C-alpha cells in the first residue's frame, strides 16, 4: 500500500552528521597512523600484544578509510556513481575490516588475560610461537566469512515514479540457493558473530583476568580491573546501534502498516547514527591505550 | 645456488639455532636476582636460607621460577663499571642491617648506597627488595641506646615499632620515582623459608606488573 | 724526606711537560686543510646476525677476515660466517658474565674472559669435533677487560687488578706482568708489529709497554675521564683513545704527545669502542647514544653516521682486509657494514 | 676416535640383513655419516647418507628403496638394514664420518669395514690405473671429471683418498688443495674444472696404494676407478 | 715512602726518551694515510665485484 | 540492506538512502 512518502534525510541531520563523521574520520586516521608509527619503534618491547595492537590499528584504519568517505557521500548525492565491481567489493572489504577488528579485540582479550593467569613463561621479548597462527587465522576467517557479501551486492536501476534509481542492494533473486539462504537471515548471523560473540568472549576473558588478578599493588589490581570492563562497555555501547537497526528493519518491518514510512525514515536516521558510533568505537582503542599506560602516554606526548 | 657442503653447513647452523632457542626459552623461565648489601648485613645468613672470585652465583629453586642470585657486594672492587652487566635483572635484593646504626656511620653508608642505586640510570624500573636484618638485637640496642643519635633533626619515642616504621619510610623516601620502580620491605622474619616466600611473592608481583606493561594494560 | 721525592717527581713531570711542549711546533689541523676531505661516507648494512638473545659485550674478527666470534651475556659465544650468516660453532660458557672474546690470528683458538677473572682458551680445530676448553688462566684477582693473542701460545690480558699480564697457554702462568696503572685497565690494543701494546685504564691515562722487556716506556695523559677503548693506528706509530667525554683523542708514540682531539658538541655521551680503517684515514667510534660515528682521522670532522642500532654499540671491529665493519650492540644483533 | 662396524655375513639372494656401526671417541651427533660400498675387486661406490639429526637422507640410485638407514644418537650407533639383496651387493662396507661447516674436512675418518657375501651423475674418470714408481721419485696422478667441480663460491669440491693395501682409505686432500691433518706435507694438489692432479714429492714407503678421486659437488658422490702404485 | 721512589724512578726513566718533532710525526701520518688510501674499501667504495657481502 | 521483491517501491527506496552495510 502507498503511504504519503516522507522518506528523506533531514537537512539538519546531514549538517551535523557530515562534520561529526569527518571529525571522527580525522581523529581515527591520525590515531591509528601514530599508533602504527609507534609500534614500528617498539622493538625493545616486541611481544604478542605489540603485534596485535598494530593489526587492530591497521584494520581500524582500513575500516574508517573505506566507511566514512562513501557513507558521507550518501548524504549529498545519494546516487552511487561508482562502478558495478566497486559496488560489489566495498561491502566485502568493509565486512572484512569489521571481522579483523572484532577478532583482534578478542585476541587482545585472551593475551591480556594470559599475562596474569600464565606467569610461567614469565619473560621473552620477540615474536611468540603460536601468535603467527592466530593472526593468520584471524585474517583468513574474516574473508572466508565475508565472501557472502562479495558476490551479493549488485546495481539494478529501477524506474521510480519520478526518478531512475541506482540501488546497491542485496538482490532478492540470485543464482546460488545458498546465497538465498544466507540473505534470508543475514542480519541474525551478522549480529551473533560480530556483536554477541566478541562481546561475550572478551567480557568472559577479562572477568577471568580480574578474578585471577584480584598497598599500591591491590590498587593497581583494581585499576586495570575497571579498565578492561570499561573498555568492553565502550565496545558494546558503541556497536549496538548498527545491529539494533538491522534487527528492527528485519522483523519489525510490516507489510500493511501505515507507520512504515515513519518507521523506515527513523530506521535510516538510527542507522546513520549507528555507523557514526561504530567509527567512534574504532577510534576508541587508541584513546584507551593513551589514557591507561604512561608508556604510550609519553609516546603520544613526544 | 648452494652446493652440497653449503647445504649441509646451513643445516648445521639451523640445528644450532634450534638448540640456542631451546636453551634460551629454558633460561627465560628463570629469574635472576642481584643480591648485595653492607658487610655482615645478613648476606652471609640470607644465602644459607636461599641456597638449600668476582661473582659468587648462588643457585636454588622454590615452588617454581628457579631463582638465581649473584652475590656481588661481598667481593672488594670498584663501584659502577660492571653495574651495566647486571642491567635487566628481575630485582635487586638490598640487605641492610639494623645493628649497624650505632657502629662507626655504617647506617649512613648503607642509606647513601641505597640512594645511589635506586636512582641509577640502569635500574630505573627494576624493583628493590629490602631486608632489615637482626631485628631482635636492634630492639636490644635501641633499648640500651637512644634514637636521636642517628638522625639529628628527628625526634620520637624509643619504641621498636616506631623505629622500624620510621627507618622503613626513610629508606623508601630515598627514591626519586614511585610509579615504575617499587620497593618491597621485610624484616627477615626468623630463619625459616618465610623470607623465601616473601621474595617469591615480590618477584611474582614485579613479573605481573611488567607483563601488563608489555601488554599495554598497566 | 718523602716531600723531597715528591718535589723531584713534580720537577721531572714539569721538565717532561715543557720538553713535550717545546717539541710541539704545529698542529695536524693546520695542515690537513690543504688536502681535500673524502666527503660523505655511506655505510649500508649488509649482514644482520640474529643468533643471540642477550646483549653482546665483545666480538673479534679472524685474520681470515671472514670468521668472527661474538660473546654475549646469555652464556654462549658464537662463531659466525660473515659471508653467509652461518653459525659455525656455539660454545656454552661456564659463566654467563663475559666481557671479552678474542680470536687467535691462526684461527685455531678462541679466548674468552669476564667477571670470573679467568680468560679461558677454547680449541676449535680438534679431532673429536666438539669445541673444548684448552686452559683456564686464573690468577688475576679482578674482572677481565679484554684478552689479546700474540701467538697460539702467548696471550695478553688486562684485568681489574690494575695490571696487565702476558700468559703462556702451554704452561698456565703469566710470564710477564705489567704494572704501573693506578685504576683498573679497561682496554688493550696490540701494535701491528706485535712488539708493543697500549692499555687504557680509569686513570684517564694511556701508556704503552715493552712486551719483550716488561715495563712501560712512556705514559700519556690529557683525558678527563676513564678510557673505555683504545685502538692502534695501522702504521703502528699512533693510537686513538676513547673516554666517556665523547672525545677520541689521538696520540703519537714517536712524538710522545697528542696530535688532535675529536670533539663534537652534539655528542656528550660515552665512547664504547673505537677503531681505524685499513688505510687509517677514517677512524670509527662507538658512542653511547645508540649510533656509531665515522670520523676523519686526519681532518677531525665527522664524515658520516652509522645509526642502524636501537641500543648502545658495545663493540666494533674492522677486518684486516678492510672491507666490512662489524658493530654489535645490546640488542643482541651483529650488523655488518661494508 | 674409532668407528667399528659389525653384522656382515653370507646370505642367500633375496634375503635381508642389517649392518650396525658403533662409534666412540667423538661427538657422534654432530657428524653426518656415509655408507660406501667397496666391491670385491672394483673401486669405491657410495650407498647412503644421513645428516646430523637424521634430517636429510640420500641414496645411490642403485639401492633406492631396497636399502634403508637409521641412526640412534643417544647410544652412538649407525644402522644399515637391507632387504631383498642382489648378487652384486657382495662387498665390504665402510662407515665414514663427515661434518660440514666452513673449513671442515668431511670424510676425515673411515671405519674398518665389514665383509658381506651373497650367493646423469658426474663421472670421475682416471686415464691411468697402474703406474710403477720408486722411492725418492716425484709422481703426479691426474683424474678428470665429466663436469666442472668449481662452484660459484670458489670451492672446487674434489677429494683424494689413499687406500693402503689391507685397511680403509684415508683422506689426503679436501677440496683438491687443502692437505688433511696428520698427513705429511710432501703431498700436493691443484687443478681446475674437469682437470685435477695430485703431485707427490719424494715418494717413500707406506705411500703405496690405490688413489681414489671423489667429487662432493652433488649427490650421488661418484668415486674414481683408482690409480695403483707399484714398486 | 717506597711508592714515591718507584713512581719517580719510572718518571725519570720515561724522561730520557729521544722524542721527535710533532710536524715530522704529522707528516708521516699524512704520508701513510695517502699512500694506502687507494686500497681502502671503506674510504673509497668498492664496486660490486670485490664485494663479498 | 535487503528487500523481498523488486516491485515494492518502499524498501528499494529505503535501500537507496541507507548506508553501505
Amino acid at each position: 500500500p502507498p503511504c504519503q512518502g516522507p522518506i528523506e534525510i533531514k537537512e539538519t541531520f546531514k549538517y551535523i552528521n557530515t562534520v561529526v563523521s569527518c571529525l571522527v574520520f580525522v581523529l581515527g586516521i591520525i590515531g591509528n597512523s601514530t599508533l602504527l608509527y609507534i609500534i614500528y619503534k617498539n622493538k625493545c618491547m616486541r611481544n604478542g600484544p605489540n603485534i596485535l595492537i598494530a593489526s587492530l590499528a591497521l584494520g581500524d584504519l582500513l575500516h574508517i578509510v573505506i566507511d566514512i568517505p562513501i557513507n558521507v557521500y550518501k548524504l549529498l548525492a545519494e546516487d552511487w556513481p561508482f562502478g558495478a565491481e566497486m559496488c560489489k567489493l566495498v561491502p566485502f572489504i568493509q565486512k572484512a575490516s569489521v571481522g579483523i577488528t572484532v577478532l583482534s579485540l578478542c585476541a587482545l582479550s585472551i593475551d591480556r588475560y594470559r599475562a596474569v593467569a600464565s606467569w610461567s613463561r614469565i619473560k621473552g621479548i620477540g615474536v611468540p610461537k603460536w601468535t603467527a597462527v592466530e593472526i593468520v587465522l584471524i585474517w583468513v576467517v574474516s574473508v572466508v566469512l565475508a565472501v557472502p557479501e562479495a558476490i551479493g551486492f549488485d546495481i539494478i536501476t529501477m524506474d521510480y515514479k519520478g526518478s531512475y534509481l541506482r540501488i546497491c542492494l542485496l538482490h532478492p533473486v540470485q543464482k546460488t540457493a545458498f546465497m538465498q539462504f544466507y540473505k534470508t537471515a543475514k542480519d541474525w548471523w551478522l549480529f551473533s558473530f560480530y556483536f554477541c560473540l566478541p562481546l561475550a568472549i572478551t567480557a568472559f576473558f577479562y572477568t577471568l583476568m580480574t578474578c585471577e588478578m584480584l598497598n599500591d599493588h591491590l590498587k593497581q589490581r583494581r585499576e586495570v580491573a575497571k579498565t578492561v570492563f570499561c573498555l568492553v562497555l565502550v565496545f558494546a555501547l558503541c556497536w549496538l546501534p548498527l545491529h539494533l537497526s538491522r534487527i528492527l528493519k528485519l522483523t519489525l518491518y510490516n507489510q500493511n502498516d501505515p507507520n512504515r514510512c515513519e518507521l523506515l525514515s527513523f530506521l535510516l536516521v538510527l542507522d546513520y547514527i549507528g555507523i557514526n558510533m561504530a567509527s567512534l568505537n574504532s577510534c576508541i582503542n587508541p584513546i584507551a591505550l593513551y589514557l591507561v599506560s604512561k608508556r604510550f602516554k609519553n609516546a603520544f606526548k613526544s | 645456488t648452494l652446493s652440497a657442503e653449503d647445504k649441509a653447513a646451513v643445516e648445521r647452523s639451523k640445528m644450532i639455532d634450534r638448540n640456542l632457542r631451546e636453551d634460551g626459552e629454558k633460561a627465560a623461565r628463570e629469574v635472576k636476582l642481584l643480591l648485595l648489601g653492607a658487610g655482615e648485613s645478613g648476606k652471609n645468613t640470607i644465602v644459607k636460607q636461599m641456597k638449600i672470585t668476582g661473582i659468587v652465583e648462588t643457585h636454588f629453586t622454590f615452588k617454581d621460577l628457579h631463582f638465581k642470585m649473584f652475590d656481588v657486594g661481598a667481593q672488594r672492587s670498584e663501584r659502577k663499571k660492571w653495574i651495566h652487566c647486571f642491567e635487566g635483572v628481575t630485582a635487586i635484593i638490598f640487605c641492610v642491617a639494623l645493628s649497624d646504626y650505632d657502629l662507626v656511620n655504617r647506617m649512613h653508608a648503607s642509606m647513601k648506597l641505597f640512594d645511589s642505586i635506586c636512582n641509577n640510570k640502569w635500574f630505573t624500573d627494576t624493583s628493590i627488595i629490602l631486608f632489615l636484618n637482626k631485628k631482635d638485637l636492634f630492639e636490644e640496642k635501641i633499648k640500651k641506646s637512644p634514637l636521636t643519635i642517628c638522625y639529628p633533626e628527628y625526634a620520637g619515642s624509643n619504641t621498636y615499632e616506631e623505629a622500624a616504621a620510621y627507618i622503613q619510610c626513610q629508606f623508601e623516601d630515598l627514591n626519586k620515582r614511585k610509579d615504575t620502580k617499587e620497593i618491597y620491605t621485610h624484616f627477615t622474619c626468623s630463619t625459616d623459608t618465610k623470607n623465601v616466600q616473601f621474595v617469591f611473592d615480590a618477584v611474582t608481583d614485579v613479573i605481573i606488573k611488567n607483563n601488563l606493561k608489555d601488554c599495554g594494560l598497566f | 724526606e718523602l716531600d723531597q721525592l715528591r718535589q723531584e717527581a713534580e720537577q721531572l713531570k714539569n721538565q717532561i711537560r715543557d720538553a713535550r711542549k717545546a717539541c710541539a711546533d704545529a698542529t695536524l689541523s693546520q695542515i690537513t686543510n690543504n688536502i681535500d676531505p673524502v666527503g660523505r661516507i655511506q655505510m649500508r648494512t649488509r649482514r644482520t646476525l640474529r643468533g643471540h638473545l642477550a646483549k653482546i659485550y665483545a666480538m673479534h674478527w679472524g685474520t681470515d677476515s671472514r670468521l668472527l666470534v661474538s660473546a654475549s651475556q646469555d652464556g654462549k659465544l658464537i662463531i659466525w660466517d660473515s659471508y653467509t650468516t652461518n653459525k659455525v660453532h656455539a660454545i656454552p660458557l661456564r659463566s654467563s658474565w663475559v666481557m671479552t672474546c678474542a680470536y687467535a690470528p691462526s684461527g685455531n683458538y678462541v679466548a674468552c674472559g669476564g667477571l670470573d677473572n679467568i680468560c679461558s682458551i677454547y680449541n676449535l680445530k680438534t679431532r673429536e669435533g666438539n669445541v673444548r676448553v684448552s686452559r683456564e688462566l686464573a690468577g688475576h684477582t679482578g674482572y677481565l677487560s679484554c684478552c689479546r693473542f700474540l701467538d697460539d701460545n702467548q696471550i695478553v690480558t688486562s684485568s681489574g687488578d690494575t695490571t696487565c699480564a702476558l700468559w703462556d697457554i702451554e704452561t698456565g702462568q703469566q710470564t710477564t706482568t705489567f704494572t704501573g696503572h693506578t685504576g683498573d685497565v679497561m682496554s688493550l690494543s696490540l701494535a701491528p708489529d706485535t712488539r708493543l701494546f697500549v692499555s687504557g685504564a680509569c686513570d684517564a691515562s694511556a701508556k704503552l709497554w715493552d712486551v719483550r722487556e716488561g715495563m712501560c716506556r712512556q705514559t700519556f695523559t690529557g683525558h678527563e675521564s676513564d678510557i673505555n677503548a683504545i685502538c692502534f693506528f695501522p702504521n703502528g706509530n699512533a693510537f686513538a683513545t676513547g673516554s666517556d667525554d665523547a672525545t677520541c683523542r689521538l696520540f703519537d708514540l714517536r712524538a710522545d704527545q697528542e696530535l688532535m682531539t675529536y670533539s663534537h658538541d652534539n655528542i656528550i655521551c660515552g665512547i664504547t669502542s673505537v677503531s681505524f680503517s685499513k688505510s687509517g684515514r677514517l677512524l670509527l667510534a662507538g658512542y653511547d647514544d645508540f649510533n656509531c660515528n665515522v670520523w676523519d682521522a686526519l681532518k677531525a670532522d665527522r664524515a658520516g653516521v652509522l645509526a642502524g642500532h636501537d641500543n648502545r654499540v658495545s663493540c666494533l671491529g674492522v677486518t684486516d682486509d678492510g672491507m666490512a665493519v662489524a658493530t654489535g650492540s645490546w640488542d643482541s644483533f651483529l650488523k655488518i657494514w661494508n | 676416535v674409532q668407528l667399528v662396524e659389525s653384522g656382515g655375513g653370507l646370505v642367500q639372494p633375496g634375503g635381508s640383513r642389517k649392518l650396525s656401526c658403533s662409534a666412540s671417541g667423538f661427538a657422534f651427533s654432530s657428524f653426518g655419516m656415509h655408507w660406501v660400498r667397496q666391491a670385491p675387486e672394483k673401486g669405491l661406490e657410495w650407498v647412503a647418507y644421513i645428516s646430523s639429526g637424521s634430517g636429510t637422507i640420500y641414496y645411490a640410485d642403485t639401492v633406492k628403496g631396497r636399502f634403508t638407514i637409521s641412526r640412534d644418537d643417544p647410544k652412538n650407533t649407525l644402522f644399515l638394514q637391507m632387504t631383498s639383496l642382489r648378487s652384486e651387493d657382495t662387498a665390504m662396507y665402510y662407515c665414514v664420518r663427515s661434518i660440514y661447516y666452513y673449513g671442515s674436512s668431511p670424510f676425515d675418518f673411515w671405519g674398518q669395514g665389514t665383509t658381506l657375501t651373497v650367493s646423469s651423475d658426474i663421472v670421475m674418470t682416471q686415464a691411468t690405473s697402474s703406474v710403477p714408481v720408486t722411492p725418492g721419485e716425484s709422481v703426479s696422478i691426474s683424474c678428470r671429471s665429466s663436469k666442472s667441480l668449481l662452484h660459484s663460491n670458489g670451492n672446487t669440491y674434489l677429494y683424494w683418498f689413499l687406500q693402503r693395501p689391507g685397511q680403509s682409505p684415508q683422506l689426503l686432500i679436501y677440496r683438491m688443495s687443502n692437505l688433511a691433518s696428520g698427513v705429511p706435507d710432501r703431498f700436493s694438489g691443484s687443478g681446475s674444472g674437469t682437470a685435477f692432479t695430485l703431485t707427490i714429492s719424494r715418494l717413500e714407503a707406506e705411500d703405496v696404494g690405490v688413489y681414489y678421486c671423489m667429487q662432493h659437488l652433488e649427490y650421488p658422490l661418484t668415486f674414481g676407478a683408482g690409480t695403483k702404485l707399484e714398486l | 715512602i717506597a711508592q714515591a721512589r718507584k713512581l719517580v724512578e719510572q718518571l725519570k726513566m720515561e724522561a730520557n726518551i729521544d722524542r721527535i718533532k710533532v710536524s715530522k710525526a704529522a707528516a708521516d701520518l699524512m704520508a701513510y694515510c695517502e699512500a694506502h688510501a687507494k686500497e681502502d674499501p671503506l674510504l673509497t667504495p668498492v664496486p660490486a665485484s670485490e664485494n663479498p657481502f | 540492506c535487503s528487500c523481498s521483491s523488486l516491485m515494492d517501491k518502499e524498501c528499494v527506496y529505503f535501500c537507496h538512502l541507507d548506508i553501505i552495510w
